[PDB]
């Protein structure tokens, strides 16, 4: 899932 | 484990939430001033493609909201998304009576939306929100509360207490707001109650749209699908 | 209008006096509840209220002021929002099941014989063991129903008119009561101003997750309609659609 | 007049 790592950059 | 923004004063909220705004973005500077249906929602998914990355890091700066598990975060952006979109579009556009300000160069009415099948409709009621928004006289402030409040209220229940301990908090920044402006303690109470009655209406189009947008593609980028697949999960 | 004129205890008892009774469903233990005959249940049971319901409305102080066209809608938008929160309040005592009737008690693995609507019975059964913590009261409740008749479709009017703008003016007028009427009771249960503020706000975000249950339960219904209800509920989901 | 217009017009 992309949103995962975007709320951890 | 204690968070942070309990602790916070209400100007140290306000002050806090205004920092975090997200910037206002531009679409393609070619919008072919006659539109087709899919001229129309290429430059509103483009848009809003790109709207997103700033809305993840604006939620990261709502006070509270890292002291969430990414799990909880997830689902609450999930949940949130559109609400908090169309939100920002009818606060934009108070002061353009009649038109939606989807961007700086991009500035619609009723009728560019019928280039879509079922867009006049929520445009429609994207139009009567800020009007009335207008009407109310609502401050960058209380807008900022309030999109802070769909972000953590309209995922609450579809999972607790951390998340409902931040909401009391909101609302008392949204009182201490209203009493510095000079209003009766019955008008802070009934404008409280006003303001959030609109959110049901924008939970509404939210819920409306999104049944649209998981039918069109149906009938984006990897983002902004896998944001949308998370509500056709349950269609 | 005598709506704007009412005091706080005279609103209360008006809505708590108007308040429809509690239907029975023609659930038959001994048959096995299939999801044909789960839905007909359901329906029969929701079919019957509507009746109750709009006679309960033109008891809601404000309603019978507004135009006939007018009532309607707000009706039409709001009838499954209204339905969902009297089965959640009357759910409260019992943790883990809706109470559809008082010979209807169901937790949510029945619902899964009707698919797609165990999300919904998750959601129902949330709300109400939200208002189980709140201690939701009673004349709180009535409110709260009053709230949604008078909110769920004042932003959906044609409003052709100027006229039509005064039209809803009078509804804002008459929220504004009901807004009096809730913050009345919170301090008479002895609740100071901050605290009074906080429920106020807590029991109406909760119409928004009503609102989002009614929408996600609608779009079901007029799929179901296609899939092989009567006339007054028939009229009732075509009316979103 | 659909039915509820009429349920609520009965007087
Ligand atoms: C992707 C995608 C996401 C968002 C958007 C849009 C918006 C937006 C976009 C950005 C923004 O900052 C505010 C609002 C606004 C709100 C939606 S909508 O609910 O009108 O979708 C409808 C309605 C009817 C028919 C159809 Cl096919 C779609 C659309 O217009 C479009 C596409
Ligand atoms: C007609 C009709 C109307 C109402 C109902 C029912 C209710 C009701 C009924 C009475 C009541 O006092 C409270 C709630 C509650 C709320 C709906 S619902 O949203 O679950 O509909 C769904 C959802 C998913 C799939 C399907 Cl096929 C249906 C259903 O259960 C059923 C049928």
């Amino acid at each position: 899932k992309i949103l995962h790592r975007l709320l951890q950059d | 484990k204690n968070s942070l923004a309990l602790s916070l004063t209400a100007d140290q909220m306000v002050s806090a939430l205004l920092d975090a705004e997200p910037p206002i973005l531009y679409s393609e500077y070619d919008p072919t001033r006659p539109f087709s249906e899919a001229s129309m929602m290429g430059l509103l998914t483009n848009l809003a493609d790109r709207e997103l990355v700033h809305m993840i890091n604006w939620a990261k700066r709502v006070p509270g909201f890292v002291d969430l598990t990414l799990h909880d975060q997830v689902h609450l952006l999930e949940c949130a998304w559109l609400e908090i979109l169309m939100i920002g579009l009818v606060w934009r556009s108070m002061e353009h009576p009649g038109k939606l300000l989807f961007a700086p160069n991009l500035l619609l009415d009723r009728n560019q939306g019928k280039c879509v099948e079922g867009m006049v409709e929520i445009f429609d009621m994207l139009l009567a929100t800020s009007s009335r928004f207008r009407m109310m006289n609502l401050q960058g402030e209380e807008f900022v509360c309030l999109k802070s409040i769909i972000l953590l209220n309209s995922g609450v229940y579809t999972f607790k207490d951390h998340i409902h301990r931040v909401l009391d908090k909101i609302t008392d920044t949204l009182i201490h707001l209203m009493a510095k402006a000079g209003l009766t303690l019955q008008q802070q109470h009934q404008r409280l109650a006003q303001l959030l009655l609109i959110l049901s209406h924008i939970r509404h189009m939210s819920n409306k749209g999104m049944e649209h947008l998981y039918s069109m593609k149906c009938k984006l980028s990897d983002l902004l699908l896998e944001m949308l697949d998370a509500h056709r999960l349950h269609a």
